[PDB]
RNA sequence: AGGACCGAACCGACUAAUGUCGAAAAAUUAGCGGAUGACUUGUGGCUGGGGGUGAAAGGCCAAUCAAACCGGGAGAUAGCU
RNA sequence: ACACAGGUGGUCAGGUAGAGAAUACCAAGGCGCUUGAGAGAACUCGGGUGAAGGAACUAGGCAAAAUGGUGCCGUAACUUC
RNA sequence: AAUUCCUUGUCGGGUAAGUUCCGACCUGCACGAAUGGCGUAAUGAUGGCCAGGCUGUCUCCACCCGAGACUCAGUGAAAU
RNA sequence: CGAUGUCGGCUCAUCACAUCCUGGGGCUGAAGUAGGUCCCAAGGGUAUGGCUGUUCGCCAUUUAAAGUGGUACGCGAGCUGGGUUUAGAACGUCGUGAGACAGUUCGGUCCCUAUCUGCCGUGGGCGCUGGAGAACUGAGGGGGGCUGCUCCUAGUACGAGAGGACCGGAGUGGACGCAUCACUGGUGUUCGGGUUGUCAUGCCAAUGGCACUGCCCGGUAGCUAAAUGCGGAAGAGAUAAGUGCUGAAAGCAUCUAAGCACGAAACUUGCCCCGAGAUGAGUUCUCCCUGACCCUUUAAGGGUCCUGAAGGAACGUUGAAGACGACGACGUUGAUAGGCCGGGUGUGUAAGCGCAGCGAUGCGUUGAGCUAACCGGUACUAAUGAACCGUGAGGCUUAACCU
């Protein structure tokens, strides 16, 4: 594909 | 039926208006009340000439159900309208001298003499 | 349903094992005209227990 | 396990102790740093100034 | 002592002189005659197997047939089988009116429940049922947690989750009987019994007696 | 689980299956005979039957229940003069079912629905 | 079933006052008060009528002192004894449940005199 | 007369749901706030990268912004995988 | 990126009911939205209703439920009147 | 108190019962007068609490209507 | 650290006893009740609201009790996101400042269509060997096992009085689970009626379409509980704690060393359900199959004609059976489904006509008309005559029985 998307966030787990 | 914050009329004069059943008294995790059983109430509104105040957290009997009671030939009484009769908490005795409305005849059994003795009909 | 791994060619026959289709082989022979046809089922004529049920 | 705020630390916790004393009717509540027994000793020193200050207390009134 | 098998036919209800109206249910029981009475020198027990109803001759098998030619009675439907007692013996061909249930005061019926089909969780082990508000998304009639983490790593055997209700064996114990009819052919029980109007019932005396 | 229920629901809303209801009863009793789907006939037979048997006495208010159902005045006057004194001995059951074959569009199961007619 | 219907028709009564709802019916019900069996009486407006055969019933609504009071009754039931109708209403509706939240003036209807 | 009130076009997205490999890389459904002005929009120009612009979020600058993209130093460098 | 539930400026614009370009049904006109047929399981969505209680549910009256239009009577504390 | 650690500091009201709220007590870790203080009519898809009506939110769910989910015919993926 | 999602809450639970109650006992500083402590016993149950995001805690009221812990302080490919930890902004403090604060408070997108094990169910093939139709026995496994209050005993024993038994029996309750619409209700967009706005049938009347089933009012059958019954046991065996009898070692004593009799909701039964895939494949009854041949590696071999038997399968009518399979009833020798007649129920005096009224409207025929899923009948229609699978009596060895 020409364009990969920004992946989903993860849990905070901070 | 008679459940957990439901509001009732007073059927005797003994001074309270609206009150607020808190728990159904006998039984754990019961859902409600029945014919005559005896429920827990705190008071909401009451008459100046009343004998108990406003705030008086005190047992109580159902006597009147919009539910509906069953007599044991089929047929079922229905009322327009919730009431319960105050009791002294240790020892029934109710408090009010005239009581208005009818009662059922369920509840006449060796300890509610007086309510049924003062009730005008049935 | 994400995989850990591939199933095999054996998980997939014995999968497909059972989407074996069933042939009727019943076929019926008409009275009148002795067509092939289903059971319940007029011909491609209209034939239907000897009588011309379509009239057409 | 504590109230407030900023770290899992919090999470997986206790970190909060309250020391009642029966024959008085005397609770401390600490829930100051990170560790119990660092709050244990505070708890101890509150416990005997609230003790001590309410015998002086009753012996001054008397 | 054995058993007998009945059609229900409805429910109604009987009108005591004193007052109380009973909920009844109105069990015909037609001529449970005896097709075969097993014993210990073949089988290792004593029983006896019966049949009630009445076939037409195009629907009953040739094995069948045989088995009833075999006693001799008239074909019909089902066969169902009661152990005896002890006290009694029964005879091939013996037709077993209602009058067993006269002097009985308490009996157990057992019949096929009504199928509900495959059933929820909430319908079939009473569940209850999630908040159906406050940021509730799919999961309001779900039956949530099966199992506790990677430790156990498996769901228990005899997990109570959605599946078959219905079309089950069950027996409603310690019934009363009502009125025993020898004329009509009748059972009166009191209280509900498992299954619909035409289903087969098992009346068999009370075991807790 | 519809224990002792009857009605197909045909995946259909109540509104476009009495509307389809009503004109497919309608081109049955124009034309004699129709081909469809075999639940849409089998339910068609409840509704062109009671049809017939409104139909089966002449009168002012029967032209006027019979003029409520199929919203038309040919339907109604192919009824009661010529449908009426030709199904008058017969009672009941003026229908018929023929399974032909399945569809080429959708494989669904094909049946001419007529009724006991066609001897002209 | 004709078992069920012939169950059910030796259990009637062939003696029931017909009358449509709305009537001002007075019933008359035996009561056991212990050792004692006394013939009370019970007078209202009929609000419903539900006709099963054995199990039909019929509601009489009566306004006592304070609140209304809703009691039904089972016709062929051995536990009533009289139906007497006072005044014949005439509504034009089966059902009277629209009279419960009427008190007072609203409550009264129409007489039949036909 | 009103940076007036309710409420359509229009502008924006406050709650909940549907989606969340969706009808679509921000949407729809049922309710919303403004709707004669500090409003919205079409057309055509001007301001541009250590800069432009900003009723000010370090936002936006072609779906990418605490320093855009393209091409070249450059096969930068990397005790690191 | 698609024969995509998104967006796109200006003009004409009727009948009944309606204060109204709202909304309900229609005229002129265009369409049935390029998968259908069955059965009416658990579960999911949009909904409708419900005995008795009326927020006891929940972090939270969140969501749902309820009021809602014209004419008339009357309208409290406070106030920059 | 958007300030406050000790603290759910103390009194009263509201509720039968209130770590929230209101009016205060000042013992102000560590308020404070243009990085403005105290009040303030009207206003706010603003934070919190209470009162009435109202209801499936709940007690305790039950049924029904359409769109999927189940089957058949045709086309036919994806993360891994 | 080329990713294991953590607190608290809702639902769902599982296990240990260091047992909260119920149960069986010992001591007591146990007159009885109510108690203190200890042992065995996990079979069952083990709160409702305010506050706080809070687990916890306090309060109010029950209860017989408001058990402790593990299971990634259980459970986010079951659910929110209140709090803790993204980006905005503020109060107080520190730092000249940018910024920081286990010091708050305001607000802030929580993805996944199930490949494998597991679980809930439901099917096909094959096996048990000649096959089929049924009926069960039964290994083994699963469900449940809670108890309050009142009365009799009995105001009895005990106790100066007050108070108040143990054991046993009966009734009525709460929760749980099962069953069913007989009663009462809810739903019942397939039944009837009222009404608003519009349109159509050339117009009145009447009816139909849309506007959430237009708004509603009820309401047939089914489903459902709030409605009604049922059950937790009684009894037996072996026991834990404990109480014992006889009884030596050890002239006594001793519940134990030999033995015997008691002794709990704990164990097995007894109550109910699944179940011979229990490959150990069980038992009984019945039905059906008794026709010739060649080749030959004379092998429990292969091939041809004739017959298809009991039974099963396919199709259709279908169901208070069901996702699909499967199960039940029927297929013309018929009441399985649809239609029709009558009854019942529900809505409630249809349309037309006649009369009164200027009119809306009112009355009589009429308590009519219409009736879905109900009941009892009626072949009126549709389930056709047939074709398909399944066979020529069934292997070896040994013993007892008749020849």
């Amino acid at each position: 594909p020409v364009y990969i998307p920004r992946p989903r966030p993860p849990h905070p787990r901070l | 039926m008679i459940q957990e914050q439901t509001m009732l009329n007073v059927a005797d004069n003994s001074g309270a208006r609206r009150v607020m059943c808190i728990k159904v008294l006998g039984g754990s995790h019961r859902r409600y009340a029945g014919v005559g059983d005896i429920i827990k109430i705190t008071i909401k509104e009451a008459i100046p000439r009343g004998k108990v105040k406003k705030g008086d957290v005190l047992k109580a009997v159902v006597v009147r159900t919009k539910k509906g009671v069953r007599r044991p030939d089929g047929s079922v009484i229905r009322f327009d309208g919730n009431a319960c009769v105050l009791l002294n908490n240790n020892s029934e005795q109710p408090i009010g001298t005239r009581i208005f409305g009818p009662v059922t005849r369920e509840l006449r059994s060796e300890k509610f003499m007086k309510i049924i003795s003062l009730a005008p009909e049935v | 349903a994400v995989q850990q791994n591939k199933p095999t060619r054996s998980k997939r026959g014995m999968r497909r094992s059972h989407d074996a289709l069933t042939a009727v082989t019943s076929l019926s022979v008409d009275k009148t005209s002795g067509e092939k046809h289903l059971r319940h089922h007029i011909t491609a004529d209209g034939y239907y227990r000897g009588r011309k049920v379509i009239a057409k | 396990r504590s109230s407030g705020a900023g770290a899992q630390h919090v999470n997986t916790t206790d970190s909060a102790i309250r020391i009642t004393h029966l024959p008085t009717g005397i609770v401390v509540e600490c829930q100051d740093e990170r560790s119990q027994h660092k709050n244990k000793a505070k708890a101890l020193s509150v416990l005997g100034a609230r003790i001590h200050a309410a015998e002086m207390a009753k012996r001054q009134q008397a | 002592m054995i058993g007998l098998v009945g059609k229900k036919v409805g429910m109604t209800r009987i009108f005591t002189e004193d007052g109380v109206s009973i909920p009844v249910t109105v069990i015909e029981v037609e001529a449970n005659r005896v097709t075969q009475v097993k014993d210990l020198a073949n089988d290792g027990y004593r029983a006896i197997q019966v049949t009630t109803g009445a076939k037409k001759a195009n629907r009953v098998t040739k094995p069948e047939a045989g088995h009833f030619a075999k006693a001799g009675v008239e074909a019909g439907r089902g066969l169902w089988e009661f152990r005896l007692a002890e006290g009694e013996e029964f005879t091939v061909g013996q037709s077993i009116s209602v009058e067993l249930f006269a002097d009985v005061k308490k009996v157990d019926v057992t019949g096929t429940s009504k199928g509900k089909g495959f059933a929820g969780t909430v319908k079939r082990w009473n569940f209850r049922t999630q908040d159906a508000t406050h940021g509730n998304s799919l999961s309001h009639r779900v039956p949530g947690s099966i199992g506790q983490n990677q430790t156990p790593g498996k769901v228990f055997k005899g997990k109570k989750m959605a599946g078959q209700m219905g079309n089950e064996r069950v027996t409603v114990q310690s019934l009363d009987v009502v009125r025993v009819d020898a004329e009509r052919n009748l059972l009166l029980v009191k209280g509900a019994v498992p299954g619909a109007t035409g289903s087969d019932l098992i009346v068999k005396p009370a075991v807790k007696a | 689980m519809r224990h002792r229920k009857s009605g197909r629901q045909l995946n259909r809303n109540s509104s476009h299956r009495q509307a389809m209801f009503r004109n497919m009863a309608g081109s049955l009793v124009r034309h004699e005979i129709i081909k469809t789907t075999l639940p849409k006939a089998k339910e068609l037979r409840r509704v062109v039957e009671p049809l017939i048997t409104l139909a089966k006495t002449d009168s002012v208010a029967n032209r006027r229940l019979a003029f409520a159902r199929t919203r038309d005045n040919e339907i109604v006057a192919k009824l009661f003069n010529e449908l009426g004194p030709r199904f008058a001995s017969r009672a009941g059951g003026y229908t018929r079912i023929l399974k032909c074959g399945f569809r080429a569009g959708d494989n669904a199961p094909m049946a001419y629905i007529e009724l006991v007619d066609r001897s002209e | 079933s004709n078992i069920i219907k012939q169950l059910e028709q030796e259990q009637m009564k062939q003696d029931v006052p017909s009358f449509r709802p709305g009537d001002t019916v007075e019933v008359k019900v035996w009561v056991v008060e212990g050792s004692k069996k006394r013939l009370q009486a019970f007078e209202g407006v009929v609000i419903a009528i539900r006709n099963r055969g054995l199990h039909s019933a019929f509601t009489v609504r009566k306004i006592s002192n304070g609140e209304g009071v809703e009691r039904v009754f089972q016709t062929h039931s051995p536990v009533v004894d009289s139906i007497s109708v006072k005044r014949r209403g005439a509504v034009r509706k089966a059902k009277l449940y629209y009279l419960r939240e009427r008190t007072g003036k609203a409550a009264r209807i129409k007489e039949r005199l036909n």
